[PDB]
């Protein structure tokens, strides 16, 4: 995140920036070296493993943001000719197969309740009860129970979202 | 001066989308509901 | 499918080698076929002479020759021209004819 | 006498002839009297009864050979010379030769050439094969090509063939194989749309003594500097000939104004007293440069609101601020600090920028991701010169013609090169063997690592 | 399950036609590869256009908008705009469809049709409508896992030598 204290004199700000740069370099290098150790195979402890996991998570997220901004700067790496080539290949294959596009699920679909039940069961399966579930997980369990209770209203919500939601 | 890097990327995205739409217009059996 | 660039000064001999194993006889037959193509009254008599030369076998190659008679002859002459003056002479003689001019344009690009 | 009538000429096939490698007998390894069989493309020892070429002819029925050193054909086993004008292209590809009118008209060629196979290309815009780790050398050599004066000098073997060299001198392999490679690249009637730098890189590794190998990739700037210095030294015959082609083309002169800082941890009285010492006063150590070293500003270390893209950017003129008589760089050697000013004095016709990306911090090598925002078609370096030199200098507007870019991490890096094709004005991106067409406006969006500009 | 898949693959390899005969210079080739960075390098505009072919336009738009959302760790957060998120419930479907397109690129429409059989009577995992069709092409077997491709070619001497020369 951007760090700029308006009232800090610029020489002190420069010194702090140099400090942060040096510490960041050491942080990155030590995280990488420790991960090489752990991966290659060395005896370590839970605290070190967890701290290294945190550091690696932060570094990976930084790299991913770099990737996204580089994409936005360099535009699509796939040229228009390549795009049209693959698109034409796909349409030719689908025409050959004689494929019929999947329609938007009708209002009175025969199996919609079956599909909803399967989805809710799959969502429930992800709870190997440890007796300690956080707020969001317990809330999702409550929502799943509500959908189980009143299938049709949940279907109406789902279709509404699929038709309009984009944010 | 400066460069608005995002603008050239957006232009290229729009060019690709326009060409793909050009191609897609020929394809017929597509489905869409109101 | 045959293209003017495909034909070089020894394309005819290379083709004759697919029926005649001996290099000397292949060269002799190639020269005789080139002479037949050059001094030919018309297509039917030229094809008759070619079959008289190469037997009833090789008829596929004879068909190719008859289908592209002038093209092969002039392309081989141009590619085998030893002297620059000779090369220019054949180039002008070809340019004198549209079809041959088409062949020349295809050869260059 | 039977010459001009060899019946085996049709046997040749130009799809196997590859004259891009060492010319030695494939059985005895000797360099003496090498003949290449034109039916299979292999080299044997030359001619005569019981020789390898003769025995190969009578064994395989391959009856046409070419003297690799004389450019004369022969038909074995009954060895008589062959004379046929349709064979001239093989000899030309084996040993390209450029006439003066050709080198004069080399740049004004707006029509694509076509190789023996159905591949169109343009002379100079030709890919270089990629041995395991070679891309840096490929890019550097491609950039060195496209320099009309140096290219024209090296396209004529007579220019550098007669100069002297001490007995145990291996540093002339570089110059002669570079001439060979330049001629191969600018050959307008190749058999293929790509060339192999194998021989040049073997000479490079040999002369560098395992520095700049081909199984490991080194620094592009280090390779360029070493190559230019080696070429200058090798072309300087049995001495340091003060003016070679490299010096004539690339080398300029700068004026360095070094001022030794008195000391950081001293009282003000002593610090200002030391000014009269003259040791901490500005000097003039005017010297010469093959290439300018531009230093990017340090990355912002924090994103900002404007240019929301996390990628920073600088104008070209901000980093060219250095090399004017005002700015002061801060050199720091042990126990000593210097304030260095710079002032360009002699500008070369082809100017090289070597923007410093990779820097070793306390722990590892980091690549500066800043992008230089520069114009391509016009830049005036008039201001960065002293008024004492501006009068001498008439033309000072430069145009970018070559740009070497590095991509990826410092370890798993790769190199590509944007080259302007003269004659036309089209910009082509060469990666080791791929030739893409890059629009003029997209060159400035890359991490320009090295650049070559032409003075007009 | 994967063990049964391995068993079927082995049986198919063994049951190809004179697959083990190497007297005339034939040679078999097993290729295995991984489609590097498949999930990360998935252009979203192209993905949307591809999806619109098979599924409703609104459904495709919804899926693309879903893939284009904001990621957020404890304190960091960025906007994902290049690759798929892989944590959605339909990421499996998206990945399999993109892999089908990649399969068409690798195989070619003609050979893909030969393998998949006519639309009326599709073939099984490793099977062709006829042994002549089986032998018509160098590629004899193909199988894409989620992102891992296995291919089995059988070249004759002339084909192998021509490929090597190229
Ligand atoms: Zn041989």
């Amino acid at each position: 995140i951007p760090w700029k204290v308006p009232g800090l004199p610029t020489p002190i700000e420069n010194m702090i920036l140099r400090y942060v740069k040096a510490k960041a370099d050491w942080w990155t290098n030590t995280a990488h070296y420790n991960r090489e150790r752990i991966r290659r195979g060395a005896t370590v402890d839970k605290t070190v493993c967890k701290k290294n996991l945190g550091r690696l998570t932060r570094l990976y997220l930084k790299a991913e943001q770099e990737r996204q901004h580089n994409y936005l700067k360099d535009g699509p790496y796939i040229t228009a000719e390549e795009a049209v080539a693959v698109y034409t290949t796909t349409v030719h294959w689908l025409e050959s197969r004689r494929f019929s596009p999947i329609p938007f699920p009708p209002l009175s679909y025969k199996h919609d309740t079956k599909l909803l039940i399967l989805a809710l069961e799959r969502l429930k399966e992800a709870y190997s009860v440890k007796s300690r579930l956080n707020q969001s997980q317990r809330e999702e369990l409550g929502l799943i129970e509500q959908a189980y209770d009143n299938p049709h209203e949940a279907l109406s919500r789902i279709k509404r979202h699929l038709l309009t939601q984009r944010a | 001066g400066e460069l608005d890097m995002r603008k050239i990327g957006q232009a290229r995205n729009t060019l690709m989308d326009m060409r793909l739409s050009q191609v897609s217009d020929s394809v017929s059996g597509q489905t869409v509901v109101d | 499918d045959l293209h003017p660039r495909d034909i070089d000064a020894f394309w005819l001999q290379r083709q004759l080698s697919r029926f005649y194993d001996d290099a000397i006889v292949s060269q002799k037959k190639a020269d005789e076929v080139l002479e037949i193509l050059k001094t030919a009254s018309d297509d039917r008599e030229c094809e008759n002479q070619l079959v008289l030369l190469l037997g009833f076998n090789t008829f596929d190659f004879i068909k190719v020759l008859r289908q592209h008679r002038m093209m092969i002859l002039y392309c081989t002459l141009l590619a085998s021209a030893q002297s620059e003056a000779e090369k220019e002479r054949i180039m002008g003689k070809m340019e004198a004819d549209p079809e041959l001019s088409k062949f020349l344009y295809q050869l260059h690009e | 006498r039977r010459s001009r009538h060899c019946p085996y000429l049709d046997t040749i096939n130009r799809s196997v002839l590859d004259f891009d490698f060492e010319k030695l007998c494939s059985i005895s390894l000797s360099h003496i009297n090498a003949y290449a069989c034109l039916v299979c493309g292999k080299y044997f020892q030359g001619r005569g009864l019981k020789s390898h070429a003769y025995i190969h002819s009578v064994q395989f029925s391959h009856h046409v050979f070419l003297n690799l050193h004389t450019l004369k054909f022969y038909c074995l086993p009954d060895n008589y010379e062959i004379i046929d004008s349709s064979l001239e292209d093989i000899t030309y590809v084996l040993k390209p030769t450029f006439t003066k009118q050709q080198i004069a008209n080399l740049d004004k060629q707006a029509k694509l050439s076509r190789a023996y196979d159905g591949t169109t290309y343009l002379p100079g815009i030709v890919g270089l094969n990629n041995i395991k780790a070679n891309d840096y050398a490929n890019a550097v050599l491609q950039a060195l090509s496209n320099v009309p004066p140096l290219r024209n000098y090296f396209l004529e073997e007579d220019n550098y063939k007669n100069i002297k060299r001490p007995p145990g001198d291996i540093m002339f392999l570089l110059v002669q194989r570079f001439g060979e490679l330049m001629r191969k690249l600018w050959n307008p009637r190749n058999f293929k749309a790509h060339v192999s730098p194998h021989e040049m890189l073997q000479a490079v590794v040999l002369c560098s003594k395992k520095t700049f190998q081909i199984t490991k990739q080194g620094d592009g700037v280090d390779f360029l500097s070493w190559f230019l210095n080696a070429l200058h030294s090798a072309l300087g015959g049995t001495k340091k000939k003060k003016k070679t082609i490299v010096t004539d083309v690339f080398q300029g002169s700068m004026r360095i104004f070094t001022k030794k800082l008195p000391h950081p941890d001293l009282p003000a009285e002593e610090k200002e007293q030391l000014l009269h010492n003259d040791e901490y006063q500005e000097t003039m150590v005017e010297s010469t440069f093959m290439y300018l070293t531009l230093d990017l500003p340090t990355a912002p270390l924090y994103k900002d609101e404007k240019e929301q893209l996390i990628i920073p950017q600088v104008p070209l003129f901000n980093i060219l601020a250095k090399f004017n008589g005002i700015t002061e760089k801060e050199y720091k050697t042990y126990k000593e600090n210097f304030l260095k000013r710079f002032q360009l004095t002699k500008l070369p016709p082809y100017l090289i920028f070597c923007i410093k990306r990779f820097t070793k911090n306390n722990f590892f090598v980091e690549k500066n991701p800043t992008i230089v925002n520069f114009p391509i078609t016009n830049v005036d370096l008039r201001e960065y010169l002293s008024e004492e030199v501006q009068a001498v200098h008439k033309n000072t507007t430069y145009d970018l013609i070559a740009n070497i870019v590095h991509d990826g991490k410092p370890s798993e890096g790769s190199y590509r090169i944007h080259v302007l094709h003269h004659g036309t004005g089209k910009w082509y991106e060469l990666q080791d063997l791929q030739v893409t067409d890059i629009l003029p406006q997209m060159i400035t969006l890359s991490e320009a690592y090295i650049q070559i500009w032409k003075r007009r | 399950p994967p063990p049964l898949l391995v068993y079927k693959w082995c049986q198919g390899i063994n049951n190809l036609q004179d697959v083990w005969e190497t007297s005339e210079g034939e040679c078999n080739v097993m290729l295995e590869s991984r489609f590097e960075k498949m999930y990360e390098k998935i252009d979203l505009t192209l993905l949307n256009r591809l999806l619109r072919l098979i599924v409703d336009h609104n459904i495709a738009d919804y899926m693309t908008a879903k893939n284009n959302v904001v990621i957020n760790y404890k304190d960091m957060n960025h906007t994902n705009s290049y690759g798929i998120i892989r944590g959605l419930q339909f990421a499996s479907f998206i990945v399999q469809y993109y892999g089908l397109v990649m399969d068409l690129l690798v195989l070619g429409l003609h050979r893909a049709s030969e393998m998949a059989g006519p639309p009326q009577m599709p073939n099984d995992f490793l099977s062709f409508q006829d042994i002549a069709t089986e032998a018509a092409h160098p590629i004899r077997l193909f199988c894409r896992y989620i992102d891992r491709i296995h291919i089995f070619f059988r070249f004759t001497a002339d084909e192998a030598r021509d490929l090597i020369q190229r």
